[PDB]
C-alpha cells in the first residue's frame, strides 16, 4: 500500500545522511548487491526516491518498517524522555526460568485480547535487552503509527524503562502485560525521569562507582584563610566523592514548609514552593558552588542524594 | 580584634597591602598584576575574604587597606558593610580606599552606582573603577595602586597619607 | 556501600539472610552462587564458539544461563 | 466502559492468587508436621515403657 | 624508624585480621618463572604451605599465563597436595578427585565446610558427654564418627548412633545420621508389638522434628 511507503520515507528523512548507510546495513533488508547501485554522493533526495523505488519494487510489509523505525530509535535514543518501572515478587515464588518466546506470546496476547488493533515489535540484543514497539489502537480505530510507544525490558530483572508519549491512557494495560508476560504479582513508578537513559541505567543498577582497593609559587603572596579553604575542599570530597558524576539535567523539589524568619510570626499557614533546577549537566555544577563561594561548605541534603536514592522529584512538608 | 594602623614597626624597605572581597580568582589575578613589574621596594600582598583576621602575631604591620565592591552580587556589598565595623578609625586618615568592579556591563549591574558613591562619601574615601575581567585595565590599576601605596608607605619624602587625603579630596 | 555483582544473582536475599549473623557463611554462599554461574556462562560459552558445525542455529540462552534448548544433526 | 471492568477483575485475580497459594502450603505443611509429631510422640513412649 | 615499625605493625594486624575471617593460615610461599616464548607464554611454578583450624596441607601447582593481543588465558594445568595421613578416607578420595579435577577455589570451599561440619559433630559429642557421664560410652573419642549409648545397669541392652560427613561428586557437605540396634532377643522374645525393627525410621522423623541434640538428649532421658 501507499502509508507503509510513506511510513518508511518519513523514517528515511529523519536519519541524517552521514550514517544512513549503518543503519540500511543494520536494517538488512534490501540485499546487500542493491546498496552499491544506489550513488550516496548525490542530493538527499534523490539518494531517498531510489531508496523508495526499491522498496516499492519489492514487497514491503509493516513489520520491516517498525523495524527500521526501532532501530532508529535504538540508535538515537535521546530524543524522548525515559522513566522507569519497578515490579515486585511474592514471598513465596521460586526463581523463574525466563523464556523469551513465552514472553513475546504473553505479552502480545494480553494486548491482543484487552485491545482489537494493536501493533507490537520485538528486537532482542545483548545486553540483556529487549526493545518493545507498541503502536495503539481500539476496537473502531486503527492503529496509529505516528504515536508510539517505546518499552526497554532486561530479563530476569525487576527493572523496565519506558518512552512517555502516550501511555497516559493505557498506562495500566501496559503495567498489568509488563507484570503478567514476567511473572510477577505488583508494579510501580519510581520518581526518576530522565533523557538521558545511560545515566538512568548507571543510576538504577547503582554501578556509576567502580573503584575498589585491593593490593594485587611567588611567595610574595600570602593567602590567608587557607584552613577555611582547604576544609571546604576536603568536605566536598567527602561529599561528592571522587568518581565521576552521572550526567543529569533536571531537579524538582516542592515545599510545604512554614515560614520561620516578627514576620509572619502569627501565620499557622504553610508556604507553599515549586522549585526546580536545570543544567546541561547537573551534579558538576553543584560540586563547583561551594569552592566558588555560593554556598556552604556542608551542602542541604537534599541536593547530594540524587543518585544515591534514586530519585529527581522531591516533596518537602513541615 | 580590632586593626590598628601603627602597632608595629615597619621593616627595611618593605611595603604590605591587604585585599579583602569575596571573589578569590579576582583578587589573585589583581596580586599577580600587581607583584609582575619591578618597583624600588620590597612588596607584600595579603589577601582575606572579611573582617576581623584570624589571630596571628608574625602577621607585619599593614599601610593600605583596598574594599573590592562587586557591583553584580549584594553579597560582597553585605560583606564589605559588615567588615566596615572592624578597623578603628585612624585607619580612614588616607589608608583606605574602595574599588568598584563591574559598571561596563550596565545590564547586570544589581547594585545602583549611588549606592557605593554614597558608602565611599560617608567614610571620606576614595573611590575607583575598573573592570578586573579585562587584563589591560587590571594592569593599569594595578600600578595606580602600587603607585598609591608607596606613598602610603612612607617612601616619598614630603608626601604622607594625610596629604594624599587632601589630594584626593572631591568637591562635592 | 557499592558492589560489582550482576544484578539478575539474588544477592539481596542473601545478604538479609546471613549479613547480620555469620558473615563468613555469606561470603562463602556469594562465593559459591558465583562460581555456579561462571561455570554455566563458560560451557555455554564454549559450546557455542567450538562446536558450530554441528549447531543448525543459534541456540537460546537467558542472562542467568539456567535454562538451555538447541538442536543438532551429527554427521 | 467495558474496559475498565476487564482490566479491574483482572487487577482482582492476579493480587487474589498468591494468598490461597500461601494457604495451600501452610495447610499441607501443617498436616504432616502435625502426622510427624504424633508418630514421633507414639514410637518414644513405646520405646520408654519397653524399656522401663 | 618509628614509621617503619607502625607499618608493620598494622600489616601484622591486617594479616591476622584476614586469616582469622577467611580462616585459613598461610604460611609462605615460593614462585618460580620460566619465559617459554614462540604472542608470549609463560609458566609460572607456585608452592604454599598452611592449615584450616586443624589440618595442614601443602600445594604445588604450575600455570601457563598465554598473553596475546586481546586474550589473557590462564590455565592450572598442573596441581598437587599433600596433607597428613589421618585415617579419613573420604579426605584422600576428595583429595585425589581435586587433584584429577585441576580446580582450586572448590577445594578450599570444601575444606572449610568439612571442618566446620567436623568441629560441629566434636563439640557436640563433648557436650552430651560430660552432661550425662553415666549414660554414654564414648569408646573412641569426641573426634570419631561412632557414639556408643549404654546404661550401667545392664551392659545387654545398648545401642549405637553413628554420625558421618559425606561429600558427594560435586563437591558439597552433607552429613548423614542412623542408628544401629544391639539388644539380645530376650527383649524380643519379651515384647511382641515390635516397635523396634522401625526404631531407625521413625528415630529420623525424631530428629526431623525439633532438632538433633534435642532428639539425642530425648533418647537419652528415655533410656534412662
Amino acid at each position: 500500500d501507499e502509508t507503509v511507503a510513506e511510513f518508511i520515507k518519513r523514517t528515511i528523512l529523519k536519519i541524517p545522511m552521514n550514517e544512513l548507510t549503518t543503519i540500511l546495513k543494520a536494517w538488512d533488508f534490501l540485499s546487500e548487491n542493491q546498496l552499491q547501485t544506489v550513488n550516496f554522493r548525490q542530493r538527499k533526495e534523490s539518494v531517498v526516491q531510489h531508496l523508495i523505488h526499491l522498496c516499492e519494487e519489492k514487497r514491503a510489509s509493516i513489520s520491516d518498517a517498525a523495524l527500521l523505525d526501532i532501530i532508529y530509535m535504538q540508535f538515537h535514543q535521546h530524543q524522548k524522555v525515559w522513566e522507569v518501572f519497578q515490579m515486585s515478587k511474592g514471598p513465596g515464588e521460586d526463581v523463574d526460568l525466563f523464556d523469551m518466546k513465552q514472553f513475546k506470546n504473553s505479552f502480545k496476547k494480553i494486548l491482543q485480547r484487552a485491545l482489537k488493533n494493536v501493533t507490537v515489535s520485538f528486537r532482542e540484543t545483548e545486553e540483556n535487552a529487549v526493545w518493545i514497539r507498541i503502536a495503539w489502537g481500539t476496537q473502531y480505530t486503527k492503529p496509529n503509527q505516528y504515536k508510539p510507544t517505546y518499552v526497554v525490558y532486561y530479563s530476569q530483572t525487576p527493572y523496565a524503562f519506558t518512552s512517555s508519549s502516550m501511555l497516559r491512557r493505557n498506562t495500566p494495560l501496559l503495567g498489568q502485560a509488563l507484570t503478567i508476560a514476567s511473572k510477577h504479582h505488583q508494579i510501580v513508578k519510581m520518581d526518576l525521569r530522565s533523557r538521558y537513559l545511560d545515566s538512568l541505567k548507571a543510576i538504577v543498577f547503582k554501578q556509576y562507582n567502580q573503584t575498589f582497593e585491593t593490593h594485587n609559587m611567588d611567595s610574595r603572596i600570602i593567602h590567608e584563610n587557607i584552613v577555611e579553604k582547604e576544609r571546604v575542599q576536603r568536605i566536598t570530597q567527602e561529599t561528592f566523592g571522587d568518581y565521576p558524576q552521572p550526567q543529569l539535567e533536571f531537579a524538582q523539589y516542592k515545599l510545604e514548609t512554614k515560614f520561620k524568619s516578627s514576620i509572619l510570626a502569627e501565620r499557622e499557614e504553610p508556604l507553599r514552593c515549586l522549585i526546580k533546577f536545570s543544567s546541561p549537566h547537573l551534579l558538576e555544577a553543584l560540586k563547583s558552588l561551594a569552592p566558588a563561594g555560593i554556598a556552604d561548605a556542608p551542602l542541604s541534603p537534599l541536593l547530594t542524594c540524587i543518585p544515591n536514592k534514586r530519585m529527581n522529584y522531591f516533596k518537602i512538608r513541615d | 580584634s580590632v586593626l590598628r594602623p601603627l602597632d608595629k614597626l615597619p621593616g627595611l624597605n618593605t611595603a604590605t597591602i591587604l585585599l579583602v572581597g569575596t571573589e578569590d580568582a579576582l583578587l589573585q589575578q589583581l596580586a599577580d598584576s600587581m607583584l609582575k613589574e619591578d618597583c624600588a621596594s620590597e612588596l607584600k600582598v595579603h589577601l582575606a575574604k572579611s573582617l576581623p583576621l584570624p589571630s596571628s602575631v608574625n602577621r607585619p604591620r599593614i599601610d593600605l587597606i583596598v574594599f573590592v565592591v562587586n557591583l553584580h552580587s549584594k553579597y560582597s556589598l553585605q560583606n564589605t558593610e559588615e567588615s566596615l565595623r572592624h578597623v578603628d578609625a585612624s585607619f580612614f586618615l588616607g589608608k583606605v580606599c574602595f574599588l568598584a568592579t563591574g559598571a561596563g556591563r550596565e545590564s547586570h549591574c544589581s547594585i545602583h552606582r549611588h549606592t557605593v558613591v554614597k558608602l565611599a562619601h560617608t567614610y571620606q574615601s576614595p573611590l575607583l573603577y575598573c573592570d578586573l575581567e579585562v587584563e589591560g585595565f587590571r594592569a593599569t590599576m594595578a600600578q595606580r595602586l602600587v603607585r598609591v601605596l608607596q606613598i602610603c608607605a612612607g617612601h616619598v619624602p614630603g608626601v604622607s597619607a594625610l596629604n594624599l587625603l587632601s589630594l584626593l579630596r572631591s568637591s562635592e | 556501600h557499592h558492589h560489582s555483582v550482576p544484578v539478575f544473582i539474588p544477592l539481596e536475599e542473601i545478604a538479609a539472610k546471613y549479613l547480620q549473623t555469620n558473615i563468613q557463611h555469606f561470603l562463602f554462599s556469594l562465593c559459591e552462587y558465583l562460581n555456579a554461574y561462571s561455570g554455566r556462562k563458560y560451557q555455554a560459552d564454549r559450546l557455542q564458539s567450538d562446536f558450530a558445525a554441528l549447531l543448525t542455529g543459534p541456540l537460546q540462552r537467558n542472562p542467568l544461563c539456567n535454562l538451555l534448548s538447541f538442536t543438532y544433526k551429527l554427521d | 466502559k467495558k474496559r475498565q471492568r476487564m482490566i479491574e477483575v483482572q487487577d482482582e485475580l492476579l493480587r487474589l492468587e498468591p494468598q490461597l497459594k500461601q494457604l495451600q502450603t501452610k495447610y499441607d505443611e501443617l498436616k504432616e508436621r502435625k502426622s510427624s509429631l504424633r508418630n514421633a510422640a507414639y514410637f518414644l513412649s513405646n520405646l520408654k515403657q519397653l524399656y522401663q | 624508624s618509628k614509621d617503619l615499625k607502625n607499618q608493620l605493625g598494622h600489616l601484622e594486624s591486617e594479616l591476622s585480621f584476614l586469616s582469622t575471617l577467611t580462616g585459613i593460615n598461610i604460611r609462605n610461599h615460593s614462585k618460580q618463572t620460566e619465559d617459554l616464548t614462540s604472542i608470549r607464554k609463560v609458566l609460572q611454578r607456585h608452592r604454599l604451605s598452611g592449615n584450616c583450624h586443624m589440618v595442614t596441607f601443602q600445594l604445588e601447582f604450575q600455570i601457563l599465563e598465554i598473553q596475546n593481543k586481546e586474550r589473557l588465558s590462564s590455565a592450572v594445568t598442573d596441581l598437587n597436595i599433600i596433607m597428613e595421613p589421618t585415617e579419613c578416607s573420604e579426605l584422600s578420595e576428595f583429595v585425589s578427585r581435586a587433584e584429577e579435577r585441576k580446580d582450586l577455589f572448590m577445594f578450599f570451599r570444601s575444606l572449610h565446610f568439612f571442618v566446620e561440619w567436623f568441629e560441629y559433630r566434636k563439640r557436640t559429642f563433648k557436650h552430651l558427654k560430660e552432661k550425662y557421664p553415666d549414660a554414654v560410652y564414648l569408646s573412641e573419642g569426641p573426634s570419631s564418627c561412632s557414639m556408643g549409648i549404654r546404661s550401667a545397669s545392664r551392659p545387654g541392652f545398648e545401642l549405637v548412633i553413628v554420625w558421618r560427613i559425606q561429600i558427594d561428586e560435586d563437591g558439597k557437605v552433607f552429613p548423614k545420621l542412623d542408628l544401629l540396634t544391639k539388644v539380645p532377643q530376650r527383649a524380643l522374645e519379651l515384647d511382641k508389638n515390635r516397635a523396634i525393627e522401625t526404631a531407625p525410621l521413625s528415630f529420623r522423623t525424631l530428629v526431623g522434628l525439633l532438632g538433633i541434640e534435642a532428639a539425642l538428649e530425648s533418647l537419652i532421658k528415655s533410656l534412662c
